[PDB]
RNA sequence: GAUGGGGUAGCAGAACGUUGAGUGAAUCUUAGAUUUUUUUUUUAUAACUAAAUAUAGAUGAUAACUCAAGUGAGAAUGGU
């Protein structure tokens, strides 16, 4: 009213729009404090940060929207990553390495490092809001983005019935990940599972875009350099994403293939057997070697533990902890290329 | 390495490296003066929409 | 047969690889009619302009609040809020104020207990009896 | 220019435009007291 | 913090040591010379090396509200080495709060009720601190009058040979050898 | 209270706890208990 | 008792209690949603202001 | 989801002391397991907690709508044979609810309420006192039985959330020093 | 500058080699055990420091692993290893008050206390190659 | 104590002593190694690849074995024809010859029994039975050391023990 | 890279708070003034942020400076 005047001046047909026009985002103070927040360069302009807050659940259009820009940071995020695990840890097995890539560049991950660059979520998405608002629906589920993984033919009998999928086939058919391929408004109500889900979903969209914005403004160099101290800078235990079936023979399997003289447990120490709390060290030897050491309770767990610490000192086995990765090379020119130890895949058994 | 500073007495005074070694105080009455990106900066920056990374970079 | 757990997510460590300035907004009340805004309505005429081009990261939002004292709120990045009133105080005063929301982060205050705060495993292995020499009672 | 109330907080967010809709559809004010008068049972009986 | 960042199991874990009171100790003994006449530890001297044990003090994690203490077990307190006349001269006095109930009774008459384990216990209980945690740590010593006792498969053992053992520390050094050859 | 004379509004409802007990009626929520615009 | 009669029918939805089959108030003996003689008729004297 | 009626009783002519011991009996149990150990008290008060508690009774089935579905949960048990539920109280009484719509005392307190009279003690050499008559009140707090259905399984998550017990815990060691003494 | 001792050139490719490394780092000469990633809280404002600066450690006394230390005299030469902070900003603790008061005297005297405290962060913490010393 | 000074220093306890014989007019490189446990990141010698430079003899080399707890031994005595045998029995009267019956009688572990032959699914379900029928039997107390049991299975399988 | 730092009787200086008053026919308030609470922050006998509950347009509240005091209570076998 005339006592209170609107704050922002706007036309009137502003709250009709899906997104603010990109003319909004050069007076916004959010805009200016989070492209300095993160020292981008000034080769990036506030339209196309602006453009990369824009969830396509928010803009149907494909311009104004920020499904593309997701796509191309995707792809340079999980690649980076990839290359980076391999070198790192040449001898994980497939399953782990998937757990490991969606620990670092998962929906989870990223809704934690958008949510530590200050970025606040907006109501409702409309042309009122201020530019420097992640704007997304999150009641619209029929956003997705394309994934280079295929549907598989089973996947109606996969989880209805239980089918077995397998491991070999995920690298081809599933997602980068390892997930499966397409596994008025009334605002009185609660929060949903599936909103949760569409909310995190919005928050990865934004931080993979700022990598795609990255690489088409500043080049592959600049956008490398981002991933690498954003993304690959977090910590994380990959010996904490082991489970164990049956170690022991998984372990006699291993030493059979690299012709390891067969596994003997020995216990190196106890103390307190007829006990409450007792305490058995035992380790698994080959020979004279001594390939791992387990200290538990019980004279089974300690062998058991004992055989999936030999395990992991075998999966876990890093060349270096900062390893030369096979993308230095495009760049400028740099020492020549040493070929990277190729581990023979993980150890099947019974 | 320090980060941009403003000083009372004398000042804004820019980010240094000493590791490649400069402290410059830049004062003024005017945005352009203190020597940081206003609003006029961020609109031309907006309005070169030809600059473009060579093909090779990308 | 290894099985991962996909219920372990990377923690993230601010300040390796790249910082990010937690302050990520300033707002400035003051009153136009309020004898103790005399100093804050300095501050925002010869040492805000200055303080906030020299913090580029930093969203500043003045606005009015008559019949009200003048306060310093700070918004974090880990939701919380810090709000200072700087009633009465002259603006050189406001500005020692303002760079304690900057350097402070939003994290609830705590008495000192131990410096160091680590999240990595110790390089050498926490003591324990049965990997030594023995000890003879 | 002028003080920042809890409805142009909302604005910004953009929840305010369905505020609107919600009160307006079941008769509630927006930014009023309505046409509803004080009230006057005490009134009534004299009291002061 | 990095220290004290890790598996802290077997750091808290109750090891069973073993002492025989009729051993000779060149550690604890107050004649170091000659090699024979090296006798064993005096009842104070060897009770104070087993309340440092029931404290877990000898431990770098010790804490005194934490009750990190270990098992003691000591054998062959019959023969409880003793210096001067103190079987004989040595009073125990104990009273019930009644006037004229004050119970004496000597070193030697009360080794012939309960032995010579409660001689030790009672020394070792005055060297404990004095709060909640003094009866748990006095029942985590375990003395016995001969060579026999139940916790001969508890004793910690290194390589299947039993600390104080013969060859015992051989044993040991041969397992941190194999330890070395690792990253 | 044993001894107050039971007055019309405890006759009252005593006659309705044995017509919901014994299934005549059937319970249903209050209409009157305010006058709201929302109606939920 | 419209204070907090409007909250509990916000709050219990379909368990809202059916009042108008309560039992009067022992304070002035006025059914729900009944007035009082004195009150309905507007018979209490008052002053000559 | 769970219907509740919090009743106030009338003004009774006794004290807390005495009336807090009649509120005590009736906690937890059934308003029928309660109306039987009121009717059957010494206690001059239980007459009076009897037909108190026979009247938020009533208004628990009028207004609040509780203890409606005796013959239609009595189906499910004998026509279908369905197994009853089995809960355990907060004390650790066993229970087993056949109708989870049967009305019982969740809460129960005593108030003091205004002074019933004022008696005069006159005592030796000419001292007088005065003495107070008391007059008290109860409230009861009624319940279904999904109340408590619901409750024994909140328990019985909180406990099946703690983990099982490890024998070689990992306990922390706080304190900090700048050296390693390992 | 004095070359560094033969048996430290034998040994320190080994140190960096393993998987860890600890330093024993010396602010204003207290030390802290710290690795790269920690985040020291130092019991003092550090005066002419803002959130963002990075500084350059100097003065350790111990650069070891799980297995191998190396201890400087009085300090290890700063040519071995690189190590580096960044300031987090500044953190203060709840406002103390201590009462001073004597038996019979109604006087009690207030201290108010509010310090604050620098918090750092270890970025860097690398063992150099000295094959070229 | 008084104050948390006076607290640290009687809940003091000093560095190792190897980090007590600090040098003289120089620097130094001692071998310390920790009594405490290993990580799975201290790769054995015999895991490394031979392309791996960093395998190198003992870093005490640059300045019998434990008693036997499980050593077993594999016995392949089951011919092909024995096999089909094993098939006939268990099909035909699977009550009388259980899984136990034939591991005696053909010299076998019970579990290869198994891997080479399964029971009819009747006779399955029937023992699924039996063992869920001694499972309400169970009290409060028991029924919750035995879940507890099962659960310390499967946190050491998953790291946590 | 200023100097100084316990305190009774006692002396001295500097301030906060409370009640009323002037500027005040002023300032602000359903876009929530005021709400004995809780909570948050700030060198902090004080105020402040937010939350919850209720609903006032002045017989309301109030910054700042100033004026005047029936102005600050674990202590009087104190009084109600
Ligand atoms: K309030
Ligand atoms: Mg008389
Ligand atoms: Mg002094
Ligand atoms: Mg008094
Ligand atoms: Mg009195």
């Amino acid at each position: 009213n005339d006592r209170f005047p609107p704050l922002e001046p706007l036309p009137p047909a502003a709250e009709s729009l899906p997104s603010p026009l990109p003319e909004r985002a050069l007076t916004s103070a959010k805009l200016a404090a989070l492209h300095a927040r993160l020292n981008l360069s000034p080769k990036i302009p506030l339209q196309t940060l602006a453009r990369t807050l824009v969830d396509a659940s928010a803009d149907e259009n494909p311009q104004f929207n920020n499904a593309n820009l997701a796509f191309v940071g995707q792809t340079l995020i999980n690649y980076h990553i990839a290359e980076w695990l391999l070198c790192k840890y040449p001898r994980l097995p497939q399953g782990i390495l998937f757990s490991a890539m969606k620990a670092y560049a998962g929906p989870k991950p990223l809704l934690q490092i958008a949510r530590s660059w200050g970025v606040d979520t907006a109501a409702v998405p409309g042309g009122e809001v201020d530019p420097g608002l992640l704007q997304f629906d999150a009641l619209k589920p029929g956003v997705a983005i394309t994934n280079f993984g295929y549907k598989r033919t089973e996947l109606a009998y996969l989880e209805k019935f239980k089918w077995r999928r397998g491991m070999a086939s995920r690298v081809v058919l599933d997602d980068d990940f390892g997930d499966v391929v397409r596994s008025d408004v009334s605002y009185d109500r609660y929060g949903n599972p599936d909103t949760r889900a569409a909310a995190e979903r919005a928050h990865a969209y934004f931080v993979r875009a700022v990598v795609g914005a990255i690489y088409a403004h500043c080049g592959r160099e600049a956008a490398k350099a981002f991933v690498k101290a954003h993304i690959m800078s977090r910590t994380l235990d990959i010996a904490k994403l082991f489970e164990f079936k049956y170690p022991t023979r998984e372990l006699a399997a291993l030493c059979a293939r690299e012709d390891f003289e067969p596994p003997v447990a020995r216990l190196l120490s106890e103390t307190g057997r007829q006990s409450r709390t007792p305490v058995f060290v035992v380790g698994i030897y080959s020979g004279s070697d001594k390939l791992g050491e387990g200290a538990a309770s019980s004279l089974d767990h300690a062998r058991f533990k004992a055989a999936m610490n030999a395990l992991k000192a075998w999966y876990l086995y890093s060349p270096g902890e900062n390893p030369r990765v096979p993308s230095d090379m495009l760049e400028e020119g740099a020492k020549p290329w040493t070929p990277a130890y190729i581990d023979m895949g993980e150890v099947i058994s019974r | 390495k320090q980060v941009r500073r403003f000083i009372p007495g004398v000042g804004v005074q820019d980010e240094v490296d000493f590791s490649k070694v400069g402290a410059v105080v830049r004062d003024g009455k005017r945005a352009g003066d203190l020597g940081v990106r206003t609003r006029s900066d961020w609109e031309v920056i907006g309005k070169m929409k030809s600059v473009l990374p060579k093909v090779k970079a990308l | 047969t290894v099985k991962a757990l996909t219920q372990i997510s990377s923690a993230g460590r601010n300040g390796v690889g790249a910082f990010v300035l937690q302050c990520k907004k300033l707002d400035i009340h003051y009153s136009d009619w309020a004898g103790s805004s005399r100093g804050m309505n300095g501050f925002i005429k010869s040492l805000l302009p200055k303080f906030a081009a020299a913090n580029p990261q930093i969203e500043f939002v003045v606005s009015p609040r008559p019949a009200k004292h003048p306060i310093l709120m700070g918004h974090y990045i880990n939701g919380r809020t810090k709000a200072i009133c700087v009633r009465n105080m002259e603006p050189l005063e406001i500005l020692k104020k303002a760079e304690l929301l900057r350097d402070a982060s939003g994290e609830k205050p705590q008495k000192f207990k131990k410096p160091v705060t680590s999240t990595n495993p110790s390089v050498r292995g926490v003591w324990s009896p049965y990997h030594g020499q023995g000890m003879a009672v | 220019p002028r003080r920042v109330t809890p409805v142009d907080k909302e604005r910004m967010v953009g929840r305010w435009k369905v505020i609107q809709k919600e009160l307006q559809k079941r008769e509630l004010p927006v930014l009023g007291t309505g046409n509803h008068g004080k009230y006057v049972e005490l009134k009534w009986l004299g009291s002061k | 913090m990095s220290q004290t960042v890790g598996a802290t199991r077997l750091a808290y874990s109750r090891v069973w040591h073993h002492i025989s009171a009729v051993t000779p100790h060149p550690t604890l003994s107050t004649i170091k010379a000659p090699s024979e006449a090296i006798t064993p530890p005096s009842l104070g001297r060897l009770a104070s090396r087993i309340a440092t044990i029931l404290m877990g003090k000898h431990k770098p994690i010790w804490d005194p509200s934490t009750d990190c203490g270990d098992y003691v077990v000591v054998t062959n307190c019959a023969g409880l080495y003793t210096t001067g006349h103190k079987k004989w001269r040595k009073t125990y006095y104990r009273h019930n709060t009644r006037p004229g109930s004050l119970q004496a009774i000597t070193m030697d008459a009360l080794m012939e009720k309960h032995g010579g384990a409660e001689v030790l216990r009672k020394a070792v209980s005055g060297m404990l601190p004095k709060n909640r945690l003094r009866d748990k740590r006095l029942a985590r010593l375990k003395a016995f009058e001969g060579d026999a006792h139940p916790y001969k498969e508890n004793l910690v053992r290194f390589g299947g040979k039993v600390v104080g053992a013969p060859g015992w520390e051989e044993a040991v050094k041969a397992i941190r050898e194999a330890d070395m050859e690792r990253l | 209270p044993s001894q107050f004379e039971v007055t019309k509004d405890r006759k009252a409802i005593k006659a309705r706890q044995s017509k919901f007990l014994s299934g005549e009626e059937t319970w249903a929520p209050g209409k009157v208990n305010a006058f709201l615009n929302s109606k939920i | 008792a419209a204070v907090e009669a409007r909250n509990e029918d916000w709050m219990l939805g379909p368990l809202a209690p059916r009042r108008e089959l309560d039992e009067i108030t022992l304070s002035n003996g006025n059914f729900f949603g009944s007035l009082s003689p004195t009150r309905a008729l507007l018979e209490s004297e008052v002053s000559e202001e | 989801t769970e219907r509740k009626l919090v009743y106030k009783t009338g003004y009774l002519p006794t004290s807390v002391k005495k009336l807090v011991h009649l509120s005590r009996q009736i906690r937890g149990k059934t308003v029928s397991e309660a109306l039987v150990q009121m009717q059957f008290s010494k206690k001059k008060m239980a007459k009076e907690v009897k037909t108190e508690l026979l009247r938020a009774e009533a208004k628990a089935i009028v207004t609040r709508g509780m203890g409606l579905g005796k013959a239609a949960a009595a189906a499910a048990q004998k026509e279908t044979g369905a197994e009853p539920v089995k809960i355990q109280t907060k004390d650790g009484k066993h229970l087993e609810i056949r109708d989870p719509t049967r009305i019982y005392v969740a809460e129960t307190f005593v108030n003091k309420g205004f002074t019933r009279g004022v008696e005069l003690d006159y005592r030796a050499r000419g001292r007088v006192f005065k003495m107070n008559k008391p007059t008290t009140t109860m409230t009861v707090v009624l319940k279904e039985e999904k109340t408590r259905i619901r409750e024994h399984q909140e328990r019985v998550a909180k406990k099946l959330r703690q983990g099982p017990w490890v024998h070689l815990p990992d306990r922390p060691v706080t304190s900090q020093r700048q050296f390693y003494s390992w | 500058q004095p070359p560094i001792s033969q048996q430290v050139k034998e040994l320190l490719p080994v140190l960096a080699a393993q998987p860890g490394h600890y330093t024993t780092i010396h602010i204003h000469g207290k030390p802290y055990l710290v690795t790269e990633g920690d985040t020291v809280k130092l019991p003092f404002k550090m005066p002419g420091v803002a959130p963002g600066d990075v500084l350059r450690l100097n003065r350790a006394s111990v650069i070891g692993s799980r297995d191998l230390t190396l201890q400087g005299a009085p300090y290890v030469d700063e040519r071995l290893f690189e190590c580096r902070a960044i300031v987090m900003g500044t953190e203060s603790e709840p406002m103390r008050v201590m009462i001073k008061k004597k038996r019979r005297c109604r006087k009690k005297k207030h201290v108010f206390s509010k310090h604050k405290y620098t918090v750092l962060r270890i970025n860097q913490l690398k063992i150099n190659d000295v094959s070229s010393l | 104590q008084s104050t948390a000074n006076r607290t640290k220093r009687m809940l003091n306890i000093p560095p190792h002593e190897s980090f007590l014989n600090v040098p003289v007019e120089g620097d130094r490189i001692i071998f310390n190694p920790p009594s405490s446990e290993a990580s799975v990141y201290h790769t054995p010698f015999k895991f490394l690849p031979r392309s791996d430079p960093r395998r190198r003899a003992n870093i005490y080399k640059l300045f019998d074995l434990p008693p036997v707890l499980y050593n077993p031994t594999k016995s392949y005595n089951v011919t092909p024809e024995q096999v089909e045998e094993i098939r006939e029995l268990r099909a035909k009267d699977p009550k009388k010859y259980s899984v136990t019956y034939l591991s005696n009688k053909y010299n076998c572990t019970k579990v290869f029994i198994m891997m080479c032959t399964q029971a009819p699914r009747e006779h399955q379900e029937q023992h699924k039975l039996a063992r869920a029928r001694t499972a309400e039997n169970w009290g409060p107390r028991r029924a919750a050391a035995k879940l507890d049991a099962r659960r310390r299975k499967e946190m050491l399988h998953r790291g946590e023990i």
